[PDB]
RNA sequence: GAAGCUACCAUCUGUGGGAUUAUGACUGAACGCCUCUAAGUCAGAAUCCCGCCCAGGCGGAACGAUACGGCAGCGCCGCGGAGCCUCGGUUGGCCUCGGAUAGCCGGUCCGGGGUCCGGUGCGGAGUGCCCUUCGUCCUGGGAAACGGGGCGCGGCCGGAAAGGCGGCCGCCCCCUCGCCCGUCACGCACCGCACGUUCGUGGGGAACCUGGCGCUAAACCAUUCGUAGACGACCUGCUUC
RNA sequence: UAGCGACGUCGCUUUUUGAUCCUUCGAUGUCGGCUCUUCCUAUCAUUGUGAAGCAGAAUUCGCCAAGCGUUGGAUUGUUC
RNA sequence: GCUGCGGGAUGAACCGAACGCCGGGUUAAGGCGCCCGAUGCCGACGCUCAUCAGACCCCAGAAAAGGUGUUGGUUGAUAUA
C-alpha cells in the first residue's frame, strides 16, 4: 500500500569500525575486515551518533515485498559483525556407521580429501572458499572444524562438504552415511 | 542523501503548469500525488498541484498543518523569501535563461563581437600558462 | 553570404495506411518539435532544389544545371511540429528523405 | 552530419524504433559500443527467448534459411532491419546510413558519444525490474569475442582517462588565466545578456 | 635466428606422441548413392534400377531436403584424423666412412642391413633417403600425396 | 595371377568448456520463530550453445610481379588548361569511466580516506570555441611579443580495433591596419524580386601541351602429367645441361 | 490419497470409427510390403533426480528430458 | 449474391459508409513506438513480473480445482484483567 517510511536501527559495538561510501558497507574489526556491495537493495543506510555510530537503514514508499529486505539488510550487517568480531566456526561431524571416513586437510585446510566413504575408491577433493579454514578438531571423534570471518563463505563450504559425500541409487533413510553440520557457532565465547 | 523532504512549510517551485516560474508553500499533503500548496506572496491561489509538477528548494517555514492564509503570510514575510531569493544561484540561472532568450539582433550581434575581444586574450594568456608550467615542469 | 533559409526533410506525402495523396507533402523541419512552434512557418515558400545534367536558365546570371520546385506551406500536422505543403508540381518519391529548404519570403513577424 | 549514438544503458527495441526513424529521415546513425545495450526482463527469460527464436530454421536446406546472427552489433541491426521496410528500395537505401559496431574503433573514439534519454534503462524500468546485458547475452550463444572486446575496451579506456587529465589541466589553467586578467577585460554586456 | 634455415622433424616432433593428420582423401570421381551413402541395394525385381533411393522424401516438405542421399562426387575431401600414433623417426645416408650407409629398418633384437624401403622400391613412389615418420594404422590420402 | 578398386570378410581413429533445467543446498525477512527466495549466493546433467571437424559472403586483410623493342606503354611527385556522367550537402564540436537512495569540481595530509565550492547540473550540448566577413586606403586608443598563412626542412611516430592528422623546438620570402572601439574618402549605387552564398584543387571514366624520379610482366589457349577427371575443373614439367 | 480409487464431474487428441458433404467427376492413380528423410512426446531403455508398503537386488509412481537406439524369424496380402 | 470505399495485418456476410471527374475543411468506425499518417501530451489513478506474461465482437483457443504471490472486501473471534 505504499508504506511512508520504514526505519531499522543497529547498534556497533566500540571494537568494530564501520564506512560506507554508498551502498557499500565496510567493518574493520579485530580479525579482518569485511566489505559487501549492497546495490541490488536501493535503500538508505546512514550512521549517525559519536561513540555510538548506531547504522540507521530507510525505505520510502516500498511494497510489501520491497520493505522484507531492509531488515535481511540490518541481519546481513549483524552477521558482518558477529564475523569481524568472534568469527563463525561450523563443527561438523561424520557418521560412518560402517565404513570411517578419512578426511584430511591439503593445504591449510583450504582443500579436503575424504577418503574411504561408504567404501567407494573415488577421492573426493572439495576445496574451500578463500578465508575458510578447516581443521580436525582434537578431543572429538570424526569431526571437522571450519572457522572464517564471512558467514556466507563458512557455511557454503560446509554445504559443499555436505553435499560432497551424498549417497546415490541406495535408500536415503537407510546408510546414514557423511558428515553432517552438528554445530554453529563463534570462535571468540562470552559475547 | 536525501537532503530535501516535502513536509508543512516547505517552499517549492512550480516547473511547469499554468503557474510555472513561481513559488508556493506546501501546507500538507493529501494523497502521496499531490499537496495543497498556498503561495500568498507568490500571486497564486490555495489548490492542489501533484509532486512531480514542482521542485523543492532549500529553504523551509514554520506553518502549523492547514493553517489560515493569515498565519501563512506572515511566516512568509518573517522568513523574508522573496528578497533572498533573488540572492541565490538559482534564480540568477533562470533569470539568465530569460535574458538569453530574450537577446534581440543587435543584443546577439553585440555578444559575438565581444567574444572576439574577450576569449582572445584569455587563448594568448593560456598559451603563457601552460609555456611556464611546462618550464616549471622541466627540470 | 550565409545562409538564409531553414532547413527540412521531405518525408512522405499525406496519406493514409492503403492510399497516397500526392497533392500534399509532409515536412519535417528541423527545430521544431511541437504545435505551438509552427506557426511561424505558415505561409513560408519552400524550394526543393536538385540538379540535371542539362542546364537550364536562371533568373540572374547564366544557365546552370540547378532545377528548383517552388511551393509554400500550408496548414500545420499533428502535435510533433510537422508541417504541410502544396507545391506547383507534386514531389518527386525520390525525394523522401531529401532536403527542401523553407525560405522567409513571406514575412510576417 | 552524422549521430554517433552510445550503446550502452540503452534499451534495445527503445533505442532501435528511434534510429529506425531518424534513418528513414536521412541522418546517417553510427550505433557504438552495442554490447552494453541493456535488455528488459530476466536473462534467462531472454536467453530462452534467443534459443526458441534459433531453433526456427528452414527444414528442407537450413544454408538457405534464416540467418541467425551471434554478435550483438548483428542483434541490435535485425532490431533495425525488422521494423525498417528493407524489402523496398527505400529501406534498403536507408539500411547503409545505420553503422552498428562494437567497441568504439579508431574511427569512433575521438568523436563525442551521444545519448538518447527516451531509451535509457534508468528512466524506461524500475530499479526494482530485472534485466540482461546483450554482450553477455550474446557470448553465451555463439559469440567469441568479449575478451578481446573488454581488453580494447580497457584500452581505450586507459587512453580517455589520459586525455580527459590533459583537458581537466587546460581547463583549470583557463580558469585560472580568466581570474587573473581581471583588469582590461570588462566585458559587462557578456554579464547583461547572460553569456 | 632460424630464417633462411632447415628444420628437421625430429626438432619438430619426437617418439610416441600422439599426432593429428591434415589431408586430402582419394579422389573416386562421381559416385552413386550406393557408393557414396552406402545405401541399402533395393530388390532385383525393381524397374528403373537398383542402386538407387528408393524414396526422397514425403508430399510435404514441398521441397528435397538437404539430409536425403543424393549421387554426386566422392572422394577428394578435406579430412583429419586424430589420434595416431608415431613410432619411428630414422634417417639414413648420413656420412661417408661407410660409403653408403642406411641401417635403417633395423632394430635393436633384429641387428640386421636393411632399409625402408622394400625389396624392389615402393609401389607407385621411389626412394624414402630422407628422415622419415612412421605412423600407426592407414592414412588419408594417396601415394605420394602432401599431408600436414 | 601383377597393378588398381573393394569387404565388420582385413586394418586405424572417433576427443572438452560455459551458462543452466529437474533437484538438493547457503545466508535470509516478509510473518518476534521457521522457510532454497522476496532481494542476493552454491553444486548441477545423454538436454542448449560453443570447442574439434566440414564449405567458406556482392566480407575484409598481408605480401610478390606489375607490360621494350624500334617509335612505345604504364606508375610516383609537382603541375598549370578544356570538356563529359553522377547525385548529395550550404561552418566545423579533437573523446574520461560510471551510478541514478548519487555524483561533479577543487586539493593539505597519509590508488583510497578528510576538508572546501557547485548540485533540477553554468568548468553546464536549453552548452562552448571558430564565428553572422563585401572589399580597398589615411589616421588614433586597448590587446598582442606567440608572430601569421605554408608549393618549405630536420627531430617523434603521438596512435593498430577499420591508423595520418595534430602538437612541440630550431630556421626559411617576409610580416607588427590579421582582433575590439573611433575617424576622412572610394569601389557593378544594375534602378522591388527565383535556381545566391559552401567541405568542390566533390566521385568516376577517355584523351590533349609541359618538368623531375623510376618500371621493363603475368594470366588464359596449345602440349605434357594423373595424386584428378562425365565435359569443365584440379595436381605437375620444359635448361640445352 | 506409497500404489489404486467406485458413485459423480471437468478437459485434450484427431494415431480408430462415426455424423455433414465444403474443394475435387473435361480423373489428385484408391490396400499392404520394401528403401529413405524429418518431426512430435503422452519416455521402453540410456544421462542427472524426488517418493515407496525403497534392508540389498529386482521393481512401481513423477519431474527437466526426443541427443542416441527401440531388432532377427515361423503362418497370414494383410493394418492388426 | 446485385457492391465498390475507410478500419478488423490477411478476408463474403463484422464495424462505419454506400460510388460521376476534381480542390479545400471536417468526421464515422478505427488508431497515434517503428513498418505506417498521427500523443515527440514535462497526461491522470490504480493493478500486474510470467523458466509458457498480456495485448480489442464475429476472430482463430480452453475448463472443473488449487496458491502463506500480491492487491481490495465481508462476516467473526481474541488482546494492558
Ligand atoms: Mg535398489
Ligand atoms: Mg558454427
Ligand atoms: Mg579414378
Ligand atoms: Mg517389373
Ligand atoms: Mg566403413
Ligand atoms: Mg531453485
Ligand atoms: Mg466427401
Ligand atoms: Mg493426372
Ligand atoms: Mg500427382
Ligand atoms: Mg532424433
Ligand atoms: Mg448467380
Ligand atoms: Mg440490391
Ligand atoms: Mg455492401
Ligand atoms: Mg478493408
Ligand atoms: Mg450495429
Ligand atoms: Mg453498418
Ligand atoms: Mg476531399
Ligand atoms: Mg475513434
Ligand atoms: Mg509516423
Ligand atoms: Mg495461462
Ligand atoms: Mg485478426
Ligand atoms: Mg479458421
Amino acid at each position: 500500500m505504499k508504506t511512508i517510511l520504514s526505519n531499522q536501527t543497529v547498534d556497533i559495538p566500540e571494537n568494530v569500525e564501520i564506512t560506507l561510501k554508498g551502498r557499500t558497507v565496510i567493518v574493520k574489526g579485530p580479525r579482518g575486515t569485511l566489505r559487501r556491495d549492497f546495490n541490488h537493495i536501493n535503500v538508505e543506510l546512514s550512521l549517525l551518533g559519536k561513540k555510538k555510530k548506531r547504522l540507521r537503514v530507510d525505505k520510502w514508499w516500498g511494497n510489501r515485498k520491497e520493505l522484507a529486505t531492509v531488515r535481511t539488510i540490518c541481519s546481513h550487517v549483524q552477521n558482518m559483525i558477529k564475523g569481524v568480531t568472534l568469527g563463525f566456526r561450523y563443527k561438523m561431524r561424520s557418521v560412518y556407521a560402517h565404513f570411517p571416513i578419512n578426511v584430511v586437510i591439503q593445504e591449510n585446510g583450504s582443500l579436503v580429501e575424504i577418503r574411504n566413504f561408504l567404501g567407494e575408491k573415488y577421492i573426493r577433493r572439495v576445496r574451500m572458499r578463500t578465508g575458510v579454514a578447516c581443521s580436525v578438531s582434537q578431543a572429538q571423534k570424526d569431526e571437522l572444524i571450519l572457522e572464517g570471518n564471512d558467514i556466507e563463505l563458512v557455511s557454503n563450504s560446509a554445504a559443499l562438504i555436505q553435499q560432497a559425500t551424498t549417497v546415490k541409487n541406495k535408500d536415503i533413510r537407510k546408510f546414514l552415511d557423511g558428515i553432517y553440520v552438528s554445530e554453529k557457532g563463534t570462535v571468540q565465547q562470552a559475547d | 542523501v536525501f537532503r530535501r523532504y516535502v513536509e508543512v512549510g516547505r517552499v517549492a517551485y512550480i516547473s511547469f503548469g499554468p503557474h510555472a516560474g513561481k513559488l508556493v508553500a506546501i501546507v500538507d499533503v493529501i494523497d502521496q500525488n499531490r499537496a495543497l500548496v498556498d503561495g500568498p506572496c507568490t500571486r497564486v491561489r490555495r489548490q492542489a498541484m501533484p509532486f512531480k509538477c514542482m521542485q523543492l528548494t532549500d529553504f523551509i517555514l514554520k506553518f502549523p498543518h492547514s493553517a489560515r492564509q493569515k498565519y501563512v503570510r506572515k511566516a512568509w514575510e518573517k522568513a523574508d523569501i522573496n528578497t533572498k531569493w533573488a540572492a541565490t544561484r538559482w534564480a540568477k540561472k533562470i533569470d539568465a535563461r530569460e535574458r538569453k532568450a530574450k537577446m534581440t539582433d543587435f543584443d546577439r550581434f553585440k555578444v559575438m563581437k565581444a567574444k572576439k575581444m574577450r576569449n582572445r586574450i584569455i587563448k594568448t594568456e593560456v598559451k603563457k600558462l601552460q609555456r611556464a608550467a611546462i618550464l616549471k615542469a622541466s627540470p | 553570404s550565409g545562409r538564409l533559409w531553414c532547413k527540412a526533410i521531405f518525408a512522405g506525402y499525406k496519406r493514409g495506411l492503403r492510399n497516397q495523396r500526392e497533392h500534399t507533402a509532409l515536412l519535417k523541419i528541423e527545430g521544431v518539435y511541437a504545435r505551438d512552434e509552427t506557426e511561424f512557418y505558415l505561409g513560408k515558400r519552400c524550394a526543393y532544389v536538385y540538379k540535371a545534367k542539362n542546364n537550364t536558365v536562371t533568373p540572374g546570371g547564366k544557365p546552370n544545371k540547378t532545377r528548383v520546385i517552388w511551393g509554400k506551406v500550408t496548414r500545420a500536422h499533428g502535435n510533433s511540429g510537422m508541417v504541410r505543403a502544396k507545391f506547383r508540381s507534386n514531389l518527386p518519391a525520390k525525394a523522401i528523405g531529401h532536403r527542401i529548404r523553407v525560405m522567409l519570403y513571406p514575412s510576417r513577424i | 552530419q552524422v549521430l554517433v549514438l552510445d550503446g550502452r544503458g540503452h534499451l534495445l527495441g527503445r533505442l532501435a524504433a528511434i534510429v529506425a526513424k531518424q534513418v528513414l529521415l536521412g541522418r546517417k546513425v553510427v550505433v557504438v559500443r552495442c554490447e552494453g545495450i541493456n535488455i528488459s526482463g530476466n536473462f534467462y527469460r531472454n536467453k530462452l527467448k534467443y534459443l526458441a527464436f534459433l531453433r526456427k530454421r528452414m527444414n528442407t536446406n537450413p544454408s538457405r534459411g534464416p540467418y541467425h546472427f551471434r554478435a550483438p552489433s548483428r542483434i541490435f541491426w535485425r532490431t533495425v532491419r525488422g521494423m525498417l521496410p528493407h524489402k523496398t528500395k527505400r529501406g534498403q537505401a536507408a539500411l547503409e546510413r545505420l553503422k552498428v559496431l562494437d567497441g568504439i574503433p579508431p574511427p569512433y573514439d575521438k568523436k563525442k558519444r551521444m545519448v538518447v534519454p527516451a531509451a535509457l534503462k534508468v528512466v524506461r524500468l524500475k530499479p526494482t525490474r530485472k534485466f540482461a546485458y546483450l554482450g553477455r547475452l550474446a557470448h553465451e550463444v555463439g559469440w567469441k569475442y568479449q575478451a578481446v572486446t573488454a581488453t580494447l575496451e580497457e584500452k581505450r579506456k586507459e587512453k580517455a582517462k589520459m586525455h580527459y587529465r590533459k583537458k581537466k589541466q587546460i581547463l583549470r589553467l583557463r580558469k585560472q588565466a580568466e581570474k587573473n586578467v581581471e583588469k582590461k577585460i570588462c566585458k559587462f554586456t557578456e554579464v547583461l545578456k547572460t553569456n | 635466428e632460424r630464417l633462411e634455415q632447415q628444420v628437421p622433424v625430429n626438432q619438430v616432433f619426437g617418439q610416441d606422441e600422439m599426432i593429428d593428420v591434415i589431408g586430402v582423401t582419394k579422389g573416386k570421381g562421381y559416385k552413386g548413392v550406393t557408393s557414396r551413402w552406402h545405401t541399402k541395394k533395393l530388390p532385383r525385381k525393381t524397374h528403373r534400377g537398383l542402386r538407387k533411393v528408393a524414396c526422397i522424401g514425403a508430399w510435404h516438405p514441398a521441397r528435397v531436403a538437404f539430409s536425403v542421399a543424393r549421387a554426386g562426387q566422392k572422394g577428394y575431401h578435406h579430412r583429419t584424423e586424430i589420434n595416431k600414433k608415431i613410432y619411428k623417426i630414422g634417417q639414413g645416408y648420413l656420412i661417408k666412412d661407410g660409403k653408403l650407409i642406411k641401417n635403417n629398418a633395423s632394430t635393436d633384437y633384429d641387428l640386421s642391413d636393411k632399409s625402408i624401403n622394400p625389396l624392389g622400391g615402393f609401389v607407385h613412389y621411389g626412394e624414402v633417403t630422407n628422415d622419415f615418420i612412421m605412423l600407426k594404422g592407414c592414412v588419408v590420402g594417396t601415394k605420394k600425396r602432401v599431408l600436414t
